[PDB]
């Protein structure tokens, strides 16, 4: 539990960078690989000993103006060449194979910016993209067609921020600033048929256009957290974590103690927390925190340069844990964590296009 | 008598006797209830299929031929319609197929609220400069932000193709849109909107072309 | 009309029509034209209309 | 005033007018660009 | 590869170049007309017929077009053309509404490969098909609004060729006298002057 | 006035019309 | 090439059409006819015209009667064009 | 004589030049003998920018500017512009689309040269619609019939029967009648009053079955009762009702 | 389970860029070094373009007016360009005095459960 300085770079456009993502589809023993979006720019570097960090591919776009947001490795099913996707102010969302150094697919379906990307644990073409059109889309990514729209009569009503798959992936969470956390599903018959038929389709086959879901109802929701925006939820097991600009991280659970996660009636009406955990100089919101592939410890950035780490252990949230490290350098804000498939390195990335890496000693 | 001090007639719900003078007769026109005679249309109203057993209005509530010309919304047999980015400002509606003078078209849905609540939204609306508010009478608003029909992303002119008329259905107010001459395939549709000429420049002030003397 | 007035037509701001050239055909034709007149130098001595060996 | 304060997302916080050639001088700005007196036509 | 990025490319240029030679016709052309099929064609054959109806600037003409679908029915098609036919006259130069039409349809089996109308009689025409052989037709005796099922009366079809062609010539003054080509490295003559047994 | 904005603007349309003038001339 | 057609109305005026997504007009009289410098960089004398409208491989084109000066074109891209060149070429 | 340029960036600075070996292009190198011609030539084919005749005392000068729209943008199938990367421009198969019309030369003029001057419609669809839900491009193919809108919104379904449940002081024997007759009602959009007649009659002729299988007859029948109390079912049909229903 | 899985792949490593003779003349790009490191440098890779489309938000379609009812309460506060208000910060408070100062989340003092509400209620007795 102790990760140092080992180096620390920076950009050249000194435009702030907001992703950072390790590949954590590594083949057992391939090298550590990572990249991380700025302004119109990404980036490929590679971890190397002693503290050393390699670049390795950068792609722009001229062609327009933009800020890019988000990020995601996947890979390909058919020859398994590593895959990741972007998508920023403009709303496009774009799919680059790095082995080609091309994109070889874009998606043009909303009305803003988008903020996050994800996956499905287990399928691997189906692409989760959440957007401030108050509309979550999902993508086959393969067959190139829509399947579902979350929101409508009854969906978010402000610029959805944030979600977050189940750890098994058949239930999602959602946030965004109207203070608002639905629940949404994807285990229901009506879904699943919808997916595998989504899996078949020939547009020269048939002179009908694919039809896809419309879901305008949540299964849960309430807005009794916070009395501010929410920006960044986390599934954990069955429980829940969220995080405001409060200054302080809340995990609960819905209904009571006793109720179950998958018994819960759609009308539910109540809640219940159990803990919370505490940082200092939060005050802005579009700050996340990230956990290692074997959910044991707790990496978040903070807007005066600072660190604050827990455990994700039996340590009684009343009295968790408690780990600052921190660096003379750079206090300008820090956006977002990331960890390997193991706990070796954690990364972040500071409000100034510069860059920084902290090597564990456990 | 409320019917008499709203200066409005008795619907056929109305407590108002069934010979209580503050009723309506009803179209009796022959050819259709649509030119400057029916007087229906006068008061601007649809011919009852209750009462115009004249203009076909009661027949053929099954059947889609009829000869009232004032009976469409409510039987609502609008156009096929399309969707485009505008050649003014974002999105903006296509009309399909060819339409004479004078004509139906659809009509303009949306959530109904009180005046003073309208106020509010405005005032948001306001800020980024863009609205679909739309007032209905003297005391409801009509609002096609959150749910409504294409006919939303219609555009504003100053020498349209189109034009509104509240009119007065089965107790209900309502809004309708007729071409203002003939139109053929493909054209954008605009009408203007009623702002004050102050803030109909502030918002609204694309031309399309240039003065042409 | 038979005869109407001469081509006018102008408002503050229509859209723009979304130009077709991207940069990733045109850095290659840059590249191509370089190395053509390193190659053949028009622009030097051929005044571009005439070729050199 | 504080459930009245808007939250923010960030911090607190030539002279030669020689010829045509200015064109063949612009599309070569680097790696040989003949003529050798394009320059002038900086 | 190299050819994509190259095709990519020279699809932009042609694009650019196309742009340019439009801005550039009017002071190039005494006609520009310009309109686009849904499928297109691989035939083209004036009708020797003209009409021009009075009171107007604009004669009225006939073209033989064939039609290659993708996968869908085959038809042939002859269509009306209103070219302007004046000197003084020019919403564009006539009527508002439309200048061209299409008015004659017929089911057909294959792509079109070939077609050219009897010289001595216009109300025949001959067809090259994808198969072996060849149709004939006679338009006044098939109703514009084609037949929904599909194929019909081939209308006197022919034979003796084993593989596809393209080669149609009528002989001009002896009716019936026709020559055909085809991949059989053969030219096959009928003479339907005269078929009454069809 | 970082003047490669005059200079990169009218960069772009020259090389087109370079390229056109020798595809035309042939 | 694929396509050559004599002209109606006219006996020394032909046409070539191919694959270039351009098509040609001739002239059989200025067989070889001596031109300015500036005229032959244009091209050789006997080369009447050349049409510049398709965008694809020109499939098929066609004289009419009825008309004394005008031809109709069909490309492989859906595309149907029919013009008439200017007059002042011819005398 | 000698001609000069110069080239504006929207007055916050400009660039001059002369003209070497004037009269030929300073691009395409062509030889136009008048500035008549030259001023032509340039103002059509090099059309990227814009041009203006100044006419100083020295022979020709003229100060160049940036075109400002110059809609330069695809003219082909406009659909290929959204074709998922590799298959645009395929060029290697037939494809369909909807049928346009233009015309551009009808009748020219013909008139004389004149410095002093020196200082098209359609017919048809021409441009890309979308899906009205999704923003999605519309093939040639999907533009038919389909017009995606009809009286029956799915969600609307669902919020009425939901917003019903919310009622406390209803017993299920009500609850289902309700809702089994007023999706119905949707279904078909009723209004003249003269129709309620056939109203229930197909209500039964389609919810036979259920009632039967839902043993709640008795309560359709209660449900009659209170449609006759407001005076739009005769006594002549309310019987009529259960007789048809076995 | 989930490490089981991934356990059964089988997947290239990336090379580090090498530039194409195609581009002789490019940008690149060039990444300091805070710590005791040199910087690498390499020339940019240039995206194609695709077609954007104009704004839009969510909504639903209809074809019948629809009864709402008033609404009391903010719920919500907007978010400008964060540059725009801040010239005209008092915009906010108008708007606040409209709804007369009153938004979902504000005067929370806490949270209750109603349940220790109902103890306190039956605890609270008259004194
Ligand atoms: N002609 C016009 N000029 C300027 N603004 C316009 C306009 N037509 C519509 N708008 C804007 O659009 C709003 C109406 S809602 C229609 C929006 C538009 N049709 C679209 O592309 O989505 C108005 O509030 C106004 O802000
Ligand atoms: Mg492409």
């Amino acid at each position: 539990y102790s990760f140092k300085c080992v180096n620390s770079l920076k950009e050249d456009h000194n435009q702030p960078l907001f992703g950072v993502q390790f590949n954590w589809h590594s083949k057992e023993g391939d090298p550590l690989v990572f990249a991380t979006v700025g302004s119109n720019r990404v980036t490929l570097y590679e971890c190397h000993s002693q503290g050393e960090i390699r670049l390795l591919q950068s792609y722009v776009d001229a062609d327009a103006d933009e800020n890019f947001y988000t990020c995601a490795w996947t890979y390909d099913s058919n020859t398994s060449h590593p895959l990741l996707a972007v998508a920023g102010s403009r709303g496009i969302i774009r799919i680059i194979n790095p082995i080609t150094m091309q994109c070889i697919k874009h998606y043009v379906g909303h009305g803003n910016a988008i903020n996050e990307l994800k996956f499905h644990p287990r399928d691997p073409n189906l692409l989760l993209s959440v957007s401030k059109d108050h509309a979550l889309r999902l993508w086959n990514i393969q067959t190139d067609t829509l399947v579902a729209i979350f929101g409508g009569v009854e969906g978010h009503r402000d610029e959805v921020l944030s979600a977050d798959y189940d750890l098994l992936g058949e239930k999602i969470m959602s946030c965004g600033m109207d203070h608002s956390l639905k629940l949404w599903r994807i285990n229901s018959k009506r879904m699943m048929n919808a997916i595998k038929e989504s899996y078949d389709y020939n547009p020269n086959k048939t002179n009908r256009p694919f039809i896809s879901q419309k879901i305008h109802f949540p299964d849960f929701s309430t807005r009794d957290i916070h009395r501010n925006y929410v920006d960044c939820v986390r599934w954990l097991g069955d429980l829940i974590l969220s995080k405001s600009c409060e200054n302080a991280i809340v995990c609960w659970k819905p209904g009571k103690m006793e109720d179950d996660i998958d018994k819960i009636k759609p009308s539910e009406s109540n809640v219940t927390i159990l803990g919370r955990f505490d940082y200092s100089q939060c005050d802005i919101w579009y700050m996340r925190f990230s956990m290692d592939f074997w959910q044991k410890m707790l990496a978040l950035g903070n807007q005066v340069g600072k660190l604050y780490v827990w455990d994700l252990e039996v340590e009684d949230p009343h009295k968790a844990k408690c780990t600052t490290l921190t660096h003379h350098k750079c206090g300008a804000a820090i956006r977002q964590t990331s960890f390997s498939r193991d706990s070796s390195i954690l990364i972040a990335v500071c409000d100034d296009a510069s860059i920084w890496r902290w090597d564990r000693l456990r | 008598c409320p019917c008499v001090i709203a200066q409005n007639f008795c619907e056929k719900f109305c407590q108002c006797s069934s010979e209580c003078q503050n009723r309506f007769p009803g179209c009796r026109c022959k050819a259709q209830c649509n030119t400057k005679q029916c007087p229906c249309y006068l008061a601007v109203r649809e011919c009852d299929p209750d009462l115009c057993l004249t203009c076909g209005a009661a027949d053929h509530w099954d059947s889609k031929n009829v000869s009232c010309k004032n009976c469409s919304i409510q039987r609502g047999s609008k156009k096929h319609l399309l969707l485009a980015p505008s050649d003014v400002a974002g999105w903006g509606i296509f009309i399909k197929d060819p339409v004479q003078k004078n004509e139906f078209i659809s009509e303009y849905c949306g959530e109904i609220i009180s005046q003073d609540e309208a106020d509010r939204r405005g005032k948001v609306y306001d800020k980024y400069m863009c609205s679909f508010l739309f007032n209905l009478n003297n005391d409801f608003v009509v609002d096609a932000t959150r749910k409504g029909n294409k006919i939303r992303f219609a555009n504003h002119s100053v020498n349209p193709n189109c034009y509104a008329k509240v009119m007065m259905v089965n107790g209900d107010h309502r809004i309708g849109i007729f071409a203002k001459r003939a139109i053929q395939t493909g054209e954008e549709l605009f009408f203007d909107y009623r702002y004050s000429q102050a803030d109909a420049l502030k918002y609204v002030g694309i031309e399309r072309e240039m003065e042409i003397p | 009309n038979k005869r109407r007035k001469l081509k006018n037509k102008r408002r503050r701001s229509l859209p723009r029509p979304h130009d077709f050239f991207d940069a990733q055909t045109l850095d290659a034709i840059r590249h191509r034209a370089i190395c053509f007149n390193l190659s053949a130098h028009i622009e030097s001595l051929g005044k571009g209309h005439s070729v050199v060996f | 005033r504080p459930r009245l304060q808007a939250q923010r997302k960030f911090a607190q916080s030539p002279p030669p007018a020689t010829q045509i050639s200015d064109l063949s001088k612009r599309k070569p700005k680097t790696e040989d660009f003949l003529t050798f007196l394009c320059l002038r036509g900086s | 590869k190299e050819a994509a990025f190259d095709d990519a490319v020279e699809e932009r240029v042609i694009n650019e170049e196309y742009k340019i030679w439009k801005k550039n016709t009017p002071f190039l052309y005494d006609l520009v007309m310009t309109h686009a099929l849904e499928w297109p064609s691989l035939t083209a054959q004036w009708l020797p017929d003209v009409t021009r109806p009075e009171g107007k600037d604009f004669s009225i003409h006939r073209l033989v077009l064939g039609t290659h679908t993708s996968d869908e029915q085959n038809h042939l098609v002859i269509a009306s053309v209103q070219l302007p036919n004046d000197d003084a006259q020019f919403g564009g130069f006539g009527s508002v509404s439309g200048k061209i039409e299409i008015e004659i349809k017929i089911n057909h089996e294959g792509e079109v490969n070939r077609a050219r109308y009897m010289p001595q009689n216009p109300c025949i025409i001959a067809t090259k098909t994808p198969s072996s052989d060849v149709l004939v037709f006679d338009y006044t005796k098939h109703p514009s609004k084609p037949d929904p099922s599909g194929e019909c009366n081939p209308d006197l079809r022919l034979r003796g060729h084993q593989k596809e062609g393209y080669g149609l010539s009528w002989n001009p003054n002896l009716s019936g006298h026709l020559l055909s080509a085809s991949d059989d490295h053969t030219i096959c003559l009928w003479d339907i002057s005269a078929v009454p047994k069809e | 006035a970082d003047h490669e904005l005059f200079l990169q603007a009218f960069e772009k349309p020259t090389q087109i019309y370079r390229f056109l003038r020798t595809r035309n001339l042939i | 090439i694929f396509q050559v057609q004599w002209s109606p109305h006219n006996e020394t005026i032909l046409a070539s059409s191919g694959t270039d997504r351009r098509l040609n007009v001739w002239d059989l009289s200025k067989i070889g006819e001596e031109q300015s410098p500036e005229d032959a960089e244009d091209g050789p004398p006997e080369l009447l015209f050349i049409h510049g409208g398709h965008t694809a491989k020109i499939s098929d084109f066609s004289w009419n009667p009825n008309e004394p000066w005008v031809i109709c074109s069909v490309s492989e891209d859906n595309i149907m064009q029919v013009w008439q060149m200017a007059e002042n070429i011819y005398n | 004589l000698r001609i000069f340029y110069q080239f504006l960036y929207n007055n916050n600075t400009r660039q001059q030049t002369e003209a070497r070996d004037d009269l030929h292009c300073p691009w395409c190198t062509l030889n136009c003998r008048k500035l008549y011609s030259l001023l032509k030539h340039l103002k059509l084919c090099h059309s990227r920018f814009i041009f203006n005749y100044v006419y100083h005392p020295k022979g020709a000068r003229i100060d160049v500017s940036i075109n400002e729209c110059y809609d330069g943008s695809y003219a082909g199938n406009p659909q290929d512009i959204h074709r998922q990367p590799g298959f645009a421009f395929s060029r290697n198969g037939p494809v369909k689309r909807t049928p346009i019309t233009h015309i551009l030369v009808c009748r020219p003029k013909r008139t004389k040269a004149s410095m002093s001057e020196f200082l098209t419609y359609s017919s048809g669809h021409n441009r890309l619609y979308f899906h009205s839900d999704t923003c999605l491009p519309l093939r040639p193919q999907e533009m038919e019939v389909d017009s995606e809108d009809e009286k029956d919104p799915e969600w609307l379904r669902e919020k009425t029967i939901t917003q019903i449940e919310e009622f406390s002081d209803v017993n299920e024997g009500e609850k289902e009648v309700m809702k089994l007759w007023n999706l119905h009602v949707m279904k078909h959009g009723f209004i003249a009053d003269n129709q309620m007649n056939h109203a229930c009659m197909l209500f039964v002729e389609n919810y036979g079955q259920k009632i039967i299988k839902k043993n709640l007859c008795r309560n359709f029948m209660l449900h009659l009762v209170s449609m006759h109390d407001f005076n739009l079912i005769s006594i002549m049909s309310i019987d009529k009702a259960v007789t048809k229903l076995r | 389970i989930l490490n089981q899985e991934w356990k059964q792949r089988r997947i290239q490593p990336v090379h580090i860029l090498t530039s194409v003779s195609s581009l002789r003349g490019t940008r690149e790009c060039s990444v300091t070094s805070d710590l005791d490191f040199p910087t690498q440098v390499i020339p940019l890779k240039t995206l194609n373009a695709v077609a954007s489309v104009p704004i839009m938000y969510s909504w639903s379609p209809l074809q019948q007016n629809f009864m709402v009812e008033d609404e009391t309460v903010l719920h919500n506060i907007p978010y400008m360009g964060d540059e725009v208000l801040d010239q005209d910060g008092t915009f906010i408070e108008e708007l606040i005095k409209n709804y007369d100062g009153k938004v979902h989340g504000d005067r929370e003092c806490g949270f209750i459960n109603d349940e220790i509400f109902v103890e306190l209620v039956n605890a609270l007795g008259q004194y």
